[PDB]
């Protein structure tokens, strides 16, 4: 499975930019498709959701009107069409898998993304520790907060862990509060409730230095919680 | 068929070799085995709506 | 709902559609039962028209026909012969030169073709009757008399009326007014089974649609 | 030999009939029988455009697969009905799908003689054939996975099979059935599983060992629904005779059975409670009729579909039983 | 007691045509082996009829009790075109059903790889369209104690021609080549007892289009011939009211009797009313 990301560079503000991701090596066409962005040292923030079948699109209302993703499935390419580059729309833009069904793992794949530099009701994840240092063969705890309760009636909790680590592209760690992603060594642990929540490594390598990112998928402005660095 | 007539006999010789317990004993096992989870049948004993997940 | 639920449910929306699409384009299809006994010339119609069941696709005048050879299923009839209770027509192949060999092989013909026509599954199943190897059966018919198969027979001993004979006891077998035995004899050569496959299965159509509007 | 064989089979009869100290019927008279199931259909699954033949819950008790001949295998949400994938298959003449307890493969089969196995959870998104199991010479009428690797199914060519799923072999062949063998039901230990064949008999198999323990004849039709009581003690048939019977594994014998006079279909699938007092036979008459299985009694009737009940489920927690039909709809019942 | 006589009368004609036009659409609507493009437009047929029966039968039936038109003549108005329309959209819809038996009769290849419920939903949209342009011109520009509609002579050729006429020509034609077809398939299934099958078929051939065409003709060609004479007949023809109540009346039997026709008849639907 591949997503590559094209575009990106120096764009003068109020300028325009197409952003491209060429799916490879998985049936892109199901797939909801994400554009998530990070600024050169802020966490990630997600842009726009285009679903499987382009059916159901939404925006982050900070680019809403400015942006609008696109996916072309028989190329097997995801676009971010950018208008009025602001100096803000300065990040590294990462395309995410994610597709939706009962027990499906959304967010699972992240692209290597593309840097964008710009020339010269929302619900808050508010994890709120950060830069915690660690030891090999420790076990941490990040926690993590949640403005309103994303616990839903269904039973679902709708809080997803990532793992940025170092020069990295996100890594879906935990997508569905306390449930492991595929791929993920089963030291990680999803737990907490309602509004809080902690990912709990049971034994940490030097693998699992990085920066720990929330997220809520309960309602769709999808949100981030500024990422938990751990460093060795 | 010798082959066929020996391999059945065979098999109805494994099948004398059974160790047929009382059918009165085989009857209270599966009636002990009903009552002591017929609270944990929500078919027998419909849950309340709440505990209902097809409602 | 919530978000990934809203997701989920536009996702078997999706599929949803793509069952009804797939449903439309199946509907239009015209399935064929091939049946017959093993020597039979099922196999001659079949490369004609061109595991466990075999499928033939072809189209003849914008018409497309799904016809499955049921012959690798050595098995009982009836634990599957459900499965093609929609089947268009049941296409039954008999050798002609069946009538002088023995495995009696016409005998064997007539009752797999009497238990398909009154098998529950097939009351209004019209049957494209095909009476292959007339040739052979016409070589055979001069030498061998139709008196090996047939006892009761007291006719003549001519290819055309032992066909006749042969066809009219294959067709005694129907005993129901809903459905037609569209018999045909074929020479292992004649590249003419699929018009008569054709035509058969548009009277057929033609026969159920009178019969809706009372009109048959 | 044959005489022998029928002194054997004489001997086993009489060693069955000194078991017989009492009948199930008369020790359950005084016991409280359940009142009256009145169950109501809670979802109705649309999407199928053709029969369904085969059904299977997941052990989530949630999602359940069905297969139908329109080539269609079809995994549904049952509590939002959702359509979880539409699985395409090659041979759309399927009579059987099975759904593996973890829940990362479905297998289904049919007049194609193969059981296609299919990875739910691939890396790509889309549910593709895992592996394609040839070696029976007839219909598969019956699947049920051991685990991800090991799958029993029953054919038509009147042998049963162990598969190794990853090296596409039989492990085991159980042979000895003399008909097409309808149907298989692992034991909750999945040591050892019962097969209904068309020779009207049912004979239990020792997995590991591969050889028949125990053969059940009281049947007078074809076998057609095969199903273990919960305990794995007992199973209980479903015949073209219209009725069912339950036969005990240690007693060896014929303990019960569920007829009625107005009852002269077949019966295509069958299946118990949590509990296993209810047994839920589904019947050609079009309805699904639910027998108190220590009285025998028809607890409730579980109509509300328009053609032949050919498969039912009941869920791992017991909280529903879907009833799939050739009227091409899954119905949740609870 | 004329009064009361008349009001039982045509209020059982009313009820049963009420009961028979909605029975028709639930069987239809419950029963899912009962909806086919066929089956969708004799069941539009019997909406069409309901409509008829609910909307025109009540107010037509009191002005036939009461022998005047005691409601208002905006509802004059509104009762011509219900008429009109209705009645139109019920004669097209035996058109549209002639028309569907047509060609599953003659293109078996059309019934297999085109004939759709969208084909259902165009013809009975085409036969409400005509019932509106049937309707609309005595509202728009084609126009006491009496509610008639509009003897006009160029709309009179209008609404008899283009709601009777040419749907009694159309139905004529199609019913025609059917009954060729019908004939011709037949014959080639045409020892003894083969031909004696044939002959019965024959005669069920004859029986079924005399039973759709002479329902149709007697019910409603007295109306047309009335309606198309009358507006001609300046004193020539004088129509005594018994005959001519007579003849509305039976045009209006015709929503009573469609459903006998199409539905009641029909064997698919007999089982599914069976099934209900
Ligand atoms: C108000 C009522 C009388 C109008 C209905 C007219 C009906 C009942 C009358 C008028 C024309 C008649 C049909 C005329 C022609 C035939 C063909 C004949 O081979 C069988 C009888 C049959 C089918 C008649 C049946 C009854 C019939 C259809
Ligand atoms: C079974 C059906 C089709 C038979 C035909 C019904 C129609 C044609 C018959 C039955 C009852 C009849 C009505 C009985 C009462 C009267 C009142 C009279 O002052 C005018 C005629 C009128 C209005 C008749 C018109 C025709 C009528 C409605
Ligand atoms: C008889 C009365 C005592 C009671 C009564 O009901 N009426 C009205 C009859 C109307 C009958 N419509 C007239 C308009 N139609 C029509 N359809 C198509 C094309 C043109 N025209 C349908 C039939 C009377 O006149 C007096």
């Amino acid at each position: 499975v591949q997503l590559v990301e094209s575009g990106g560079g120096l764009v003068q503000p109020g300028g325009s930019r197409k952003l491209s991701c060429s799916a490879s090596g998985f049936a892109f066409s199901s797939f909801g498709m994400h554009w998530v962005r990070q600024a050169p040292e802020k966490g990630l923030e997600w842009v726009a959701y285009i679903s499987s079948g382009s059916g159901t699109i939404y925006y982050a209302d900070t680019v809403k009107g400015r942006f609008t993703i696109s996916r072309d499935d028989p190329k097997n390419t995801l676009f971010l069409q950018m208008t009025s580059l602001r100096s803000e729309d300065t990040a590294m833009y990462y395309c995410v898998r994610s597709i939706y069904y009962y027990g499906s793992s959304p967010f699972d794949f992240w692209g290597q993304g593309t840097t964008l530099t710009v020339s010269s009701s929302d619900i808050v994840m508010t994890q709120a520790t950060s830069s915690v240092p660690v030891t090999p063969g420790e076990s941490v705890s990040i926690s993590c907060r949640s403005s309103k309760s994303l616990l839903h009636s269904n039973g679902n909790t709708y809080l997803y862990w990532f793992l940025q680590r170092p020069g990295q592209s996100p890594q879906l760690l935990i997508y569905r509060m306390s449930n492991l992603a595929s791929g993920v060594p089963d030291r990680f642990s999803g737990s907490g409730s309602g509004t809080a929540f902690t990912l709990t490594i049971s034994r940490l390598e030097a693998e699992d230095v990085g920066v720990y990112y929330c997220m809520q998928h309960l309602e769709y402005p999808l949100t981030f919680g500024a990422g938990t660095k751990l460093e060795l | 068929s010798i082959a066929q007539a020996r391999k059945l006999v065979e098999q109805l010789k494994m099948e004398a070799n059974i160790d047929r317990i009382k059918v009165s004993k085989a009857a209270a096992d599966l009636m002990a085995y009903c009552e002591a989870h017929a609270k944990e049948d929500p078919l027998l004993t419909p849950v309340p709506a709440s505990e209902n997940p097809f409602r | 709902l919530s978000a990934e639920e809203r997701a989920a449910l536009e996702r078997s929306k999706a599929i949803e559609k793509n069952l009804k699409e797939d449903g439309i384009s199946a509907a239009k299809d015209v399935k064929l039962l091939l049946l017959g006994a093993g020597e039979s010339g099922k196999n001659t119609i079949v490369k004609q028209m061109k595991t466990g069941i075999v499928e033939t696709h072809f189209t003849f005048k914008n018409l497309h026909f799904r016809l499955f050879d049921v012959g690798a299923q050595r098995s009982e009839r009836k634990k599957w012969i459900h499965c093609f209770e929609d089947v268009t027509a049941i296409i039954f192949c008999v050798a002609l030169s069946g009538y002088d060999q023995v495995l009696n092989r016409m005998h064997a013909s007539l009752k797999l073709f009497d238990s398909i026509c009154n098998n529950k599954f097939f009351i209004d199943t019209s049957i494209i009757l095909f009476l292959n190897k007339k040739d052979l059966f016409g070589e055979k018919i001069k030498k061998s008399p139709l008196t090996i198969c047939f006892p009761e027979y007291t006719g003549p001993n001519t290819y055309e009326d032992a066909a006749a004979y042969i066809q009219a006891q294959f067709e005694s077998k129907n005993r129901s007014p809903n459905k037609e035995i569209y018999c045909h004899m074929t020479c292992s050569t004649d590249t003419n089974n699929i018009q008569v496959v054709f035509d058969a299965v548009t009277d057929i159509i033609i026969a159920n649609n009178l019969r809706g509007c009372g009109l048959y | 030999l044959r005489q022998e064989a029928e002194q054997l089979k004489n001997q086993i009869r009489d060693a069955r009939k000194a078991c017989a100290d009492a009948t199930l019927s008369q020790i359950t008279n005084n016991i409280d029988p359940v009142g009256r199931i009145q169950m109501r259909t809670r979802r109705t699954l649309r999407g199928h455009l053709a029969k369904i033949y085969a059904m299977h819950w997941g052990t989530d008790s949630r999602l359940l697969v069905s297969a139908s001949q329109d080539g269609k295998l079809i995994i549904w949400d049952s509590y939002t009905t959702n359509k979880v994938h539409a699985i395409p298959l090659r041979s759309s003449w399927v009579m059987t799908c099975a759904y593996a307890p973890s829940g990362n493969y479905v297998a289904c089969g049919g007049l194609d003689n193969i059981c296609s196995i299919y990875n739910l959870k691939t890396r790509e998104g889309n549910v593709r054939v895992s592996r394609e199991l040839a070696g029976h010479t007839g219909y598969l009428s019956c699947c049920r996975f051991l685990d991800d690797n090991q799958i029993v199914t029953s054919s038509g060519d009147t042998t049963c099979a162990l598969w190794d799923i990853e090296t596409g072999q039989q492990t085991t062949t159980f042979t000895g059935h003399t008909g097409d063998v309808m149907s298989l039901s692992l034991a909750p230990d999945t040591r050892l599983f019962v097969s209904g064949a068309c020779d009207a008999s049912a004979k239990l198999w020792d997995v590991r060992e591969g050889m028949c323990r125990q053969t059940f004849t009281g049947h007078e039709s074809d076998i057609n629904a095969i199903c273990f009581f919960p305990n794995g003690n007992a199973f209980a048939t479903g015949s073209d005779d219209a009725t069912c019977r339950l036969f005990d594994l240690r007693a060896d014998q014929e303990l019960m059975t569920y007829s009625h006079d107005n009852i002269i279909c077949g019966i295509t699938s069958v299946s118990f409670s949590k509990s296993g007092r209810l047994l839920l036979a589904g019947y050609d008459d079009f309805n699904c009729n639910v027998w108190d299985a220590l009285k025998a009694d028809r607890a409730g009737v579980l109509a509300g579909h328009d053609n032949r009940v050919s498969c039912l489920g009941v869920t791992d927690d017991g909280m529903a039983v879907a009833t799939g039909s050739w009227d091409s709809f899954l119905k949740i019942w609870n | 007691s004329y009064q009361v006589i008349t009001s039982l009368l045509l209020g059982t004609l009313i009820f049963c045509a009420v009961l028979g036009n909605a029975c028709v659409v639930a069987a239809i609507a419950l029963e899912r082996s009962l909806q086919n493009v066929a089956n969708y437009l004799i069941g539009s047929l019997a909406v069409t009829d309901l409509m008829v029966s609910v909307l025109v039968l009540p107010m037509a039936a009191l002005y036939q009790v009461l022998n005047k038109w005691t409601l208002g003549q905006v509802t004059c108005d509104l009762f011509i075109a219900l008429d009109v329309l209705c009645c139109t959209s019920s004669i097209w819809h035996l058109c549209a059903i002639a028309l569907d038996r047509y060609w599953a009769i003659t293109d078996p290849i059309d019934y297999v790889n085109k004939r759709t419920p969208r084909r259902a939903a165009a013809l009975i949209s085409l036969t409400w369209l005509i019932g509106f342009l049937i309707s609309i011109p005595p509202m728009l520009g084609w126009r006491p104690d009496a509610c008639t509609i509009s003897k006009d002579h160029g709309y009179t050729i209008y609404s008899t021609f283009g709601a009777f006429y040419i749907p009694l020509l159309l139905m004529l034609v199609l019913y025609g080549r059917i009954f060729r077809a019908a004939r011709f398939r037949i014959r080639k299934t045409v020892a003894e007892a083969k031909r004696k099958m044939a002959l019965a078929r024959e005669r069920k051939t004859v029986k079924t289009l005399g039973i759709i065409m002479g329902t149709f003709i007697l019910c409603w060609l007295p109306f047309f011939i009335v309606a198309l004479v009358l507006p001609f007949c300046e004193s020539s023809c004088h129509m005594p009211t018994l005959l001519g109540a007579i003849i509305n009346w039976l045009g209006y039997s015709n929503s009573l009797l469609n459903p006998v026709i199409y539905a009641y008849f029909n064997k698919d639907f007999q089982n599914a009313f069976k099934k209900i």
